[PDB]
């Protein structure tokens, strides 16, 4: 035998990414998982460096970041890279989800469920990093997200006070944010390995939705060079964002330190969250609002159950495709509404967008699938 | 023949796993309180006169 | 069989006791420490607060509003129909002197600080998710479930009030 | 599903009801004992 | 498990290939690739584009309306005094 | 009555919109292989099995090459063969019978 197959560690590597049988015909939409992994690695490295200069204390956090960006050699670009890498991470994440919704890869149940877990974990992590600078937006974001558990009817307020460690947001809460933000990424790493373990038991779905076991090619050299090309492209975009236009996504209100006595007139979270914010804004009831907020993501878990089609992929299903793109526009609409004041036109538009989101996932797609079946005479 | 204590104990309580578990939770509820009280009594008694509870 | 199973039972009971104690003390590590729990009172001098002015003071880590209401506000807050409220309450259930009102400046929805003299009702407006309050601190529009909270106080001088 | 409507399934569920409510008792009392839940524990002599 | 020795059962299929060093990497772009991209755009245009057009109309409308709402109404002062 | 011609009209429209005919594929080729479908595929005679396998490989190759067949070679709506339906119906009957035994 070759050494490639002489040994358990080596043979696992070989079954993973040398002699793995991959479909010949998968497209660019399948590159975004490797880019996700790359992004995780980038974040961990840049974070370990930042960590050695940051101060988890409310009387010096802000100024520690000032110190990083002004006195540490090239510290400014390390900061820039961390912040922009998070944004890239979520871009890839959203595109990665959407692929699977379009091409019917949710029928790999274990992979799909571990994906949902990973989405949740990544969001938690990103939010707990966003409050560390202790600027004016960070503070009130913390406040809202930790008051969320007050909606639990019997035990909520006590949960809030047990997470605060006191009567209010304060120094004891910031160290908790920092410990959790430190530890979560590694749990994410382990669960990613489990995710891929589950994947390699079946292999990759493909655009046509039919079995590809007659035309499998090896992962090396084809997809090795293909993914390397994808990585080169991602690095070009990331560099241009870091050096040529660093302030594109930046928010001025987080360059004012925290003031516990004043909330600013215009409130806006980080962009990858706006849509949830809009959903949360759309229900005139506290408990109902929070419930909707969490269901908006948890609803992905029952898509496999509502599947009626005989065919797996939307490639050959046009009515389906039309609905898919309408759903994507509803999400764009929620993102846009999240940016606007809480005033009447936007209130009404947001409520319609929310009802149409759930409607579409839960009702319209199942019924169009049945119509489609009937048109093909089965 | 001889209805003996451990046999009744097996047949009523321990034969079925759910009931075994229930027996265990019920026993711990009462053991905890009895055991605490005994220990606190002994402790208090070893060093009477030196604890601020009574000096108060 | 009975005897052998009795031994296991007893062992399990002891293990449960030990586990409960360990886990609970670990959990009580994360509750408020013995240097965070101070509770002081606060004294406010009222002759520095003009008519129509809302002042905010820091108290027990959170804002405390003191509002010096004008006559038309005292009049129009009384007109309100209590049947059209989600947390019904009359103004005189909420003040000790009509021209002063004292509140805890925290929004009952998710904790943001209402801005004063804003919204549809002349009271306060919360930017975070859009709840409106009236000059009695009553919730009038938006997702919040309750009225703004009133602390215990008392007047020690016609120009001094103590909140505790 | 629609498959699990029929005689055998009714009989089979009846077979397991008692074990079910016994495990329910176990879980309830354990939760209460673990969280020193006074709402239930104040009634224990 | 899944391994190139026993994936499936096939009979009577013939394949032919050249080596990479025998052939060109970008053989015919403007005579074949461009028209192909054009038809590939044609086949999907009406399944994707109109939804986004509708989004654009909604966005512009809502912006205009919000901005009108902030301008003072003359009848609010002229009507009664 | 006319309603037949009308329904068949919309059905032909939907078939051309789907476009698996552009790749040289039959409808029964495009099913997802659940348990019953795999058992129906097991039951096929050799000629049908081999024809299916080659057709599918050919579609995959075309998809790899972002290309389609010449229009002259597209599958036409009026002369298609539902070769797998009969076997699938039998498989499903058998499973239904077993279920119905299981509830007594
Ligand atoms: C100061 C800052 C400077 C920044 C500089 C940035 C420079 C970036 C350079 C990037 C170069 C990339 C080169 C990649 C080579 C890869 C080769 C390869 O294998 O590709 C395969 C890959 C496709 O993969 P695949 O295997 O075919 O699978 C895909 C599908 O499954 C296939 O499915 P299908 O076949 O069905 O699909 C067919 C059709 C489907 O067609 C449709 O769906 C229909 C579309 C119709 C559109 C009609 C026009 C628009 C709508 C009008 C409608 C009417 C409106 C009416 C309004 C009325 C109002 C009243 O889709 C296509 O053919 C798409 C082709 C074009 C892709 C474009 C990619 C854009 C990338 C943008 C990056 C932006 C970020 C840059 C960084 C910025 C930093 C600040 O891509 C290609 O084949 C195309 C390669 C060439 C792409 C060039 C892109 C250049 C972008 C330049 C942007 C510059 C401006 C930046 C602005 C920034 C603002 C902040
Ligand atoms: C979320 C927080 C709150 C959770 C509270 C939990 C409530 C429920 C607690 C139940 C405890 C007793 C369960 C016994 C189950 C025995 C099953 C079994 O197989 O037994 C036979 C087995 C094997 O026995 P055997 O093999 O000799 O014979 C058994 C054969 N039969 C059944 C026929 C007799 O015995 C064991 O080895 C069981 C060991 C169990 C060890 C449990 C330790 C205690 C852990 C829970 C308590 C601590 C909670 C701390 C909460 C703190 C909150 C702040
Ligand atoms: C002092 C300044 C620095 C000097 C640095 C000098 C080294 C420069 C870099 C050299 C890289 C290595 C090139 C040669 C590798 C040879 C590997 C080899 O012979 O093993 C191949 C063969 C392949 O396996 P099979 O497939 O089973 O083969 C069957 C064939 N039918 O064996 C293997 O499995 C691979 C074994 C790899 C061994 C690698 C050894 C590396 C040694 C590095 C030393 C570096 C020293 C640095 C010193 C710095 C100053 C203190
Ligand atoms: C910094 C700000 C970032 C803002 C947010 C960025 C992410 C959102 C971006 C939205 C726009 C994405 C446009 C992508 C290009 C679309 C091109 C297109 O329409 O091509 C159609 C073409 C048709 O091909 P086939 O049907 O396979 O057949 C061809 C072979 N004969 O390709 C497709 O349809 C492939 C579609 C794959 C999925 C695309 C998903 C895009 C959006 C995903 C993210 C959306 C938000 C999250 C959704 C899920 C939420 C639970
Ligand atoms: C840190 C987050 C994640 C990482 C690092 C990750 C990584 C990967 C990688 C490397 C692949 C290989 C195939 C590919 O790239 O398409 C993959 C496939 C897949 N991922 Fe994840 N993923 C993440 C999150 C998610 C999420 C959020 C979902 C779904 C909600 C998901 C569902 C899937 C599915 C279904 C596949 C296989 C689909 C197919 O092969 O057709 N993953 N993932
Ligand atoms: C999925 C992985 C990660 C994500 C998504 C993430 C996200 C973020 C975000 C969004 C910020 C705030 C950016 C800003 O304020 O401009 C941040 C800050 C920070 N993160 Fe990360 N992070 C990750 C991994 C890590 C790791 C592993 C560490 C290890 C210590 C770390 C340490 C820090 C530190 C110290 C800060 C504060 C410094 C600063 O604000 O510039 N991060 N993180
Ligand atoms: O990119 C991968 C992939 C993997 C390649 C190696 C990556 C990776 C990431 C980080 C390190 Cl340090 C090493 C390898 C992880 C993703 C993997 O397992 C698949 O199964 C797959 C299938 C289709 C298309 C792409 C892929
Ligand atoms: O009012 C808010 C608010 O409502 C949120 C929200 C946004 C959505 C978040 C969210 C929670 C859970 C999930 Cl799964 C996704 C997003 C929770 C915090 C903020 O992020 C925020 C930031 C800064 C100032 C004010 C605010
Ligand atoms: S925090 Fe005030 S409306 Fe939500």
């Amino acid at each position: 035998t070759p050494m490639r197959k002489s040994n358990p560690i080596m043979k696992m590597i070989n079954h993973s990414l040398i002699d793995l049988p991959t479909p010949s015909n998968i497209s660019m939409w399948w590159n975004f998982g490797s880019l996700l992994a790359f992004c995780l690695i980038l974040q961990i490295i840049t974070g370990l460096f930042l960590a050695m200069h940051y101060s988890p204390d409310t009387s010096s956090a802000f100024s520690s970041i000032a110190h990083i960006t002004r006195d540490v050699n090239h510290g400014w670009i390390i900061r820039y890279l961390h912040a922009n890498g998070a944004s890239m991470f979520f871009i890839c994440l959203f595109l990665h989800v959407g692929r699977g919704l379009y091409y019917g890869s949710f029928l790999l149940l274990k992979t799909w469920n571990t994906g949902i877990m990973l989405l949740f974990l990544t969001m938690a992590t990103a939010f707990m990093g966003y409050v560390l600078p202790w600027g004016q937006m960070s503070f009130w974001g913390a406040t809202v997200i930790t008051n969320l558990l007050s909606a639990i009817p019997y035990i909520g307020t006590d949960l809030v006070q047990w997470i605060w460690g006191g009567y209010s947001i304060g120094n004891p809460t910031l160290s908790r944010f920092f410990t959790l933000h430190f530890i979560l990424p590694f749990i994410i790493t382990a669960l990613t390995m489990v995710h891929l373990l589950f994947l390699h038991e079946t292999g990759s779905n493909n655009p046509c939705g039919i079995s590809s076991d007659s035309d499998k090619i090896p992962f090396h050299p084809y997809y090795t060079i293909k993914d390397i090309l994808g990585l080169v492209l991602l690095l070009f975009i990331l560099t241009t964002l870091t050096l040529l236009s660093p302030n594109l996504l930046n928010d001025p209100d987080n360059y004012i330190p925290a003031d516990p006595l004043n909330t600013p007139p215009h409130i806006k979270p980080e962009w990858y969250f706006l849509f949830a914010y809009a959903i949360l804004r759309s229900v005139p009831n506290k408990l109902g609002g929070v419930l909707a907020l969490f269901l908006s993501i948890l609803i992905l878990s029952i898509i496999p159950t509502l599947h009626n089609s005989k065919q797996q992929s939307m490639m050959f299903r046009p009515l389906s495709q039309f609905l898919f793109w309408f759903l994507i526009t509803t999400l764009l609409t929620l993102t846009w509404i999240g940016s606007q004041p809480v005033s009447q036109p936007f209130i009404f538009i947001g409520q319609l967008a929310s009802t149409m989101y759930f409607t579409t996932v839960l009702i319209l797609m199942p019924l169009t699938s049945l119509i489609e079946n009937n048109l093909l005479k089965w | 023949a001889a209805v003996a204590f451990t046999s009744k104990l097996y047949s009523l309580l321990f034969r079925r796993t759910s009931t075994f578990a229930l027996t265990i939770v019920v026993g711990v509820l009462f053991f905890e309180r009895a055991f605490d009280q005994g220990a606190d009594a002994i402790y208090d008694h070893i060093n009477e006169g030196k604890l601020w509870k009574h000096i108060k | 069989k009975g005897f052998s199973y009795l031994v296991t039972a007893v062992t399990t009971v002891g293990v449960a006791y030990a586990a409960k104690n360990v886990v609970t003390q670990f959990i009580s590590s994360m509750s408020a420490s013995a240097d965070v729990l101070a509770m002081a009172k606060i004294e406010i001098n009222l002759s520095d607060i003009p008519e129509g002015k809302n002042m905010a003071f820091k108290w027990r880590g959170k804002p405390l509003f003191v509002r010096h209401r004008t006559q038309k506000e005292i009049e129009q807050e009384a007109a309100v129909e209590l049947s059209q409220l989600r947390d019904p309450q009359h103004d005189l259930d909420r003040v000790k002197k009509p021209e002063w009102v004292i509140l805890i400046g925290v929004c009952t929805h998710l904790g943001c600080v209402p801005i004063a003299n804003a919204g549809d009702f002349g009271g306060y407006y919360c930017p975070c998710h859009g709840s409106h309050y009236d000059a009695s601190g009553r919730i009038r529009l938006g997702p919040a479930p309750l009225n703004l909270e009133v602390p215990p106080y008392e007047f020690t001088r016609d120009d001094m009030v103590v909140v505790g | 599903m629609t498959r699990f409507l029929g005689p055998r399934y009714r009989q089979l569920v009846k077979n397991w009801i008692p074990t079910a409510y016994t495990w329910g008792a176990v879980g309830t009392l354990g939760l209460a004992w673990a969280a020193d839940w006074r709402l239930i524990l104040d009634w224990v002599p | 498990g899944r391994e190139f020795g026993n994936l499936t059962r096939i009979r009577h299929v013939i394949s032919y290939s050249l080596s990479p060093l025998e052939q060109r990497a970008l053989p015919h772009v403007l005579s074949k690739g461009v028209p192909n991209m054009l038809r590939r755009v044609r086949e999907s245009f009406f399944r994707v584009v109109p939804q986004f057009v509708v989004f654009y109309l909604l966005y512009t409308w809502g912006t205009e309306e919000f901005e009108k709402s902030k301008r003072k109404n003359p009848a609010a002062y002229e009507n009664d005094k | 009555s006319a309603s037949g011609k009308w329904l068949d009209g919309i059905r032909k429209w939907y078939y051309n919109a789907a476009g698996f005919n552009k790749l040289g594929l039959l409808r029964d080729d495009t099913m997802y292989e659940d348990e019953d479908v795999k058992e129906a595929i097991r039951r096929l005679p050799d000629n049908l099995y081999n024809d299916r396998m080659f057709r599918i490989k050919r579609a995959l190759d075309l998809n790899l090459k972002h290309q389609i067949l010449p229009k002259e070679q597209w599958t036409k709506y009026e002369e298609e063969n539902f070769y797998l339906e009969p076997y699938l119906k039998e498989v499903i009957r058998e499973r239904k019978e077993r279920e119905e035994w299981a509830k007594k």
